[PDB]
RNA sequence: GGGUAGGUGGUAAGAACCUCAGAUCCGGAGAUUUCCGAAUGGAGCAAUCCGGUAGUUGGAAACAGCUAUCAUUAAUUGAUGAAUAAAUAGUCAAUUAAAGCAAUACGUGGUGAAGUGAAACAUCUCAGUAGCCACAGGAAAAGAAAACGAAUGUGAUUCCGUGUGUAGUGGCGAGCGAAAGCGGAACAGGCCAAACUUAUCAUUAGAUAGGGGUUGUAGGGCUUGCAAUGUGGACUUGAAAACGAUAGAAGAAGCUGUUGGAAAGCAGCGCGCAAAAGGGUGAUAGCCCCGUAUUUGAAAUUGUUUUCAUACCUAGCGAGAUCCCUGAGUAGCUCGGAAAACGUUAUUUUGAGUGAAUCUGCCCAGACCAUUGGGUAAGCCUAAAUACUAAUUAGUGACCGAUAGCGAAACAGUACCGUGAGGGAAAGGUGAAAAGAACCCAGAGAUGGGAGUGAAAUAGAUUCUGAAACCAUAUGCCUACAACG
RNA sequence: UUGUGGUAGACGAGCGUUGUAUUGGAGUUGAAGUCAAAGCGUGAGCAUUGGUGGAUCCAAUACAAGUGAGAAUGCCGGCA
RNA sequence: AAAUCCAGGUACGGGUGAAGACACCCGUUAGGCGCAACGGGACGGAAAGACCCCGUGAAGCUUUACUGUAGCUUAAUAUUG
């Protein structure tokens, strides 16, 4: 599914309000961007993750 | 009409569908006026006077 | 225990037969009946049927048998008493044999 | 919804956020939680009332009461004649199981209450199953005969030990009293009267 | 264990047996439990087909009997091991859990319409309803203030009444509609992270396992003393006791006469009751029977509570130092949405982007600033009051009584309809007792007429009572030159 | 004394059914049901007798309704 | 068997009438009841008229009717040195 693998945060369903306040259901998708990390002997394994976790990954020194 | 709930009187008058015994806080208009006859205890009447106010 | 057993003397207290003495040959507890010999003699209109070795003859005319009687209409018969009378029974337990025995309430006769 | 493999993700970070929230290290605390809660008290500086509050717990616990029942009994006694600091003492000590324990046929107050609820207990103008009826100073409480038919007997002895405001004869299973417990028979475990003024604020 | 003298389930008679060394029957605990079905050795068109492995018995072997085992996923462990040296991927083996179903009912979460109303309709309402899906539990959810809110104020959550159809919110239209406060049901607050310290990891630890800590009238750590050995839990094992649940025992009191087919009705004279609830007995029985009130009883299993001991948690008030710690892609802010009564806005939440501070700190008191006051976010768990009844026991009804009551009083989700999902009926009563009509007559027989049983046969299996429409028979009157609601 | 035609409609007074609560009463020497007859009422309605039928029913005062069938190309059953 | 059927014992002429009568008014004719025929009528039967109109009815289709939207395209921003 279109979801992060580090966390479990997925899509957010909401309304597409326009002029005249017409209601149409729309979907916000999370920023799944490929990322490689070093875990368990630095083993790199491509993992589709949200940009938020990527920023979290960058500051936490893991990403090097 | 009984104020102290005597047990011997309640042991009797229970197989008789005709007669019955009640407390002052249990009798109502219908139970009083269905009686056609009633036996009232002296302290029940005094307790009635207190209740009547 | 049971009010009526197979064998004890019994009489009828209601119906056409009053003071009808007989011996109980068998008791149906489920239907609350009792077959007593000599009372309630009915004569079924016996047909003729021939489909078996015994049915080849099956000689049956006006056979009068026994009709079952409600156990309520029955009453135990006293024998030990000099003046026999109809009464009710108890279920006393004598410690001599620890076995339940029926005893009348208008006398002191066992069974 | 797949091979989540908690090892794969947990080790994947080793600190992050979710691991530490979840950190299997999570112990049991299955006794720390219960016991300390249990029941507390002490006195403080800013509210004063701390002493009053703690005394209520002790007082309520001495008889095994839920706070709601206490509010009912206080409401009843509050309105009557006047300075009733002699009335509510009789009311609090008028419990049947309290009298049964103070009567001396049970090792502990709660055991007496259990007995009462289990139908050991015979009264005068009535009988008794509920261990909460408010009794009148001069009432008798004849004990059943089935209880003596179950000789554990150890009890009768406690009965004679007694305290002066209760008059009960051993073995014969009978009890009554007069001259309701004075404050001496209500020892210094809980002897104060400003919790009383507190209940007027909380209970009208 | 209880309990007896009958039993071999119903349409059901007969034949043949069992049963007083205690049967049948009831209760507790066990044994066996074919195949399909989560189905799980493989398949497959469900109740079928085809096997592997390790044993053991016959055969000379193929083979055939008799056993146990053989699915997948996840976690742990061990062995083996690629591209490619190492190492992983992968492979294998062992152990532990998961699969599914149902209670046409309650809970949480995700998703989520339309008929309709606004007398049209698009905002709105319907409605976060129906439906779809996931996860449970015996309840679930919620929960211990970065709170309400305007005061010398309350002090977790939940539920009920009021506040009120109020303040408000609405193409200000249809409509929607709280939060405080007050009265009640119940009541309970706990625990980690960080400081500081111990031991160990090529100690590059930034990791593992312990002691210390859980906060707001700030708390804790650092150093130094006094007082403490207690009280209490949402708590483990045991022992004992009490109250029950799953079979049961005992349990009072009436005869006579009359109508009647039959008395229990009716009448006379009585009797018992902690029993006059009810059912049956040929009519309408307190005293005929079974029962009921009441007193009692459990070998075995199980529920609640209590006592004792026992693990495991739990403890106050000072002094100095002025040092350290108090939850960050977090709170805020911007761009689109939503939750709250609010149609998006102070408060809550988030899809994209950005992004702080550290008790002289941070958040809040309906834009916002200052003063005042309140509270300590970014960690976790939490009984009770609350929601529901497929089922078990007892019982009730100014509820129904075969077109009613569940669709289904009978063998009803049956017969039947449709490829299928699905749709879906009608039908009860002989008599106290079959004593169900032997026999005779007519007829081929069914059947009918007698006889017989029965109080009744015009109660006869077509079986309680038997209405009308409808079809026939007949006493009496009228009617074949007669225009007729 | 003045009146009494009447649809839509407004108002008032009553009848009838079932059950419940209080009183009393009838019933295998025959209750309900059901059929017939040459009865009583201003109206809903109410009796008497006889046949069939075989066990419940009636009167008064109140109370509560699934309470009153001629029509809906109304439903079911029966019969023309 | 079938559709039909308010109850019928169901004539014609002129007139009348909700405006075209077996049933009303005035006249005329006609013994009771069948059978075989053919269709004049009973505004005959079957189908709550498809034509027309009405309903602030439905559905299908069309477009430069309105409001939106899938898709396509352009820019900013993140992945992005
Ligand atoms: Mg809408
Ligand atoms: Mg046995
Ligand atoms: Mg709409
Ligand atoms: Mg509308
Ligand atoms: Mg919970
Ligand atoms: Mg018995
Ligand atoms: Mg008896
Ligand atoms: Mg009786
Ligand atoms: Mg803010
Ligand atoms: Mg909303
Ligand atoms: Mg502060
Ligand atoms: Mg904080
Ligand atoms: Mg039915
Ligand atoms: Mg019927
Ligand atoms: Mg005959
Ligand atoms: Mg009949
Ligand atoms: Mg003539
Ligand atoms: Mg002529
Ligand atoms: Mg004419
Ligand atoms: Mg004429
Ligand atoms: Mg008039
Ligand atoms: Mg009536
Ligand atoms: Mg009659
Ligand atoms: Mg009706
Ligand atoms: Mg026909
Ligand atoms: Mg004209
Ligand atoms: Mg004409
Ligand atoms: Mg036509
Ligand atoms: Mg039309
Ligand atoms: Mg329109
Ligand atoms: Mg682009």
């Amino acid at each position: 599914a279109k979801k992060d693998q580090l966390t479990l945060r997925g899509p957010l369903y909401g309304n597409n309000r326009s002029h005249s306040k017409t209601i149409t259901r729309r979907k916000w998708n999370v920023n799944l961007q490929p990322c490689k990390v070093k875990t368990a002997d630095g083993k790199t394994t491509r993992i589709l993750v949200s940009t938020r976790t990527l920023r979290t990954l960058k500051k936490h020194n893991r990403l090097s | 009409v009984v104020n102290t709930l005597n047990t011997n009187l309640e042991q009797s008058t229970s197989n008789i569908k005709n007669v019955q015994v009640k407390h002052l806080d249990k009798v109502s208009v219908r139970d009083l006026m269905l009686a056609n006859a009633l036996l009232v205890e002296k302290e029940v009447l005094k307790a009635l006077e207190g209740k009547f106010k | 225990m049971q009010r009526i057993k197979k064998g004890d003397k019994v009489v009828v207290i209601t119906g056409k037969n009053k003071g009808g003495s007989g011996i109980v040959l068998k008791i149906m507890p489920a239907r609350q009946q009792a077959i007593v010999e000599g009372l309630n003699k009915v004569t079924r209109h016996k047909k003729k049927d021939q489909t078996t070795k015994r049915a080849a003859k099956q000689s049956t005319g006006k056979v009068q048998q026994e009709a079952p009687i409600f156990l309520s209409k029955l009453a135990l018969f006293d024998q030990k008493a000099k003046q026999q009378t109809i009464g009710k029974i108890k279920y006393v337990m004598d410690p001599k044999t620890n076995k339940k025995t029926r005893v009348f309430k208008k006398s002191n006769n066992t069974l | 919804k797949y091979t989540g493999s908690i090892f794969k993700r947990s080790r994947r970070l080793g600190f992050s956020l979710l691991e530490n929230n979840k950190e299997f290290s999570k112990g049991k605390k299955r006794k720390t939680i219960p016991g300390q809660h249990g029941n507390r008290f002490r006195s403080s500086t800013m509210s004063g009332y701390a002493q009053q509050l703690q005394e209520k717990q002790r007082m309520q616990y001495m008889y095994g009461i839920t706070d709601k029942q206490f509010r009912r009994l206080f409401r009843l006694v509050l309105k009557q004649r006047g300075n009733l600091a002699v009335n509510l003492f009789r009311v609090l000590e008028s419990r049947l199981d309290n009298i049964v324990y103070r009567m001396g046929f049970a090792p502990t107050r709660r055991s007496a209450r259990q007995l009462v609820n289990h139908g050991h207990v015979l009264l005068n103008d009535r009988t008794v199953d509920t261990p909460s009826i408010i009794l009148n100073p001069g009432d008798k409480v004849r004990l059943k005969a089935k209880t003596i038919k179950i000789p554990i007997v150890k009890a009768a002895s406690e009965s004679g030990v007694v305290s002066p405001f209760v008059e009960t004869n051993n073995k014969t299973f009978e009890g009554t009293y007069v001259r309701f417990p004075e404050r001496s028979e209500l020892p210094a475990g809980i002897n104060e009267s400003y919790v009383v003024e507190w209940y007027k604020r909380l209970v009208k």
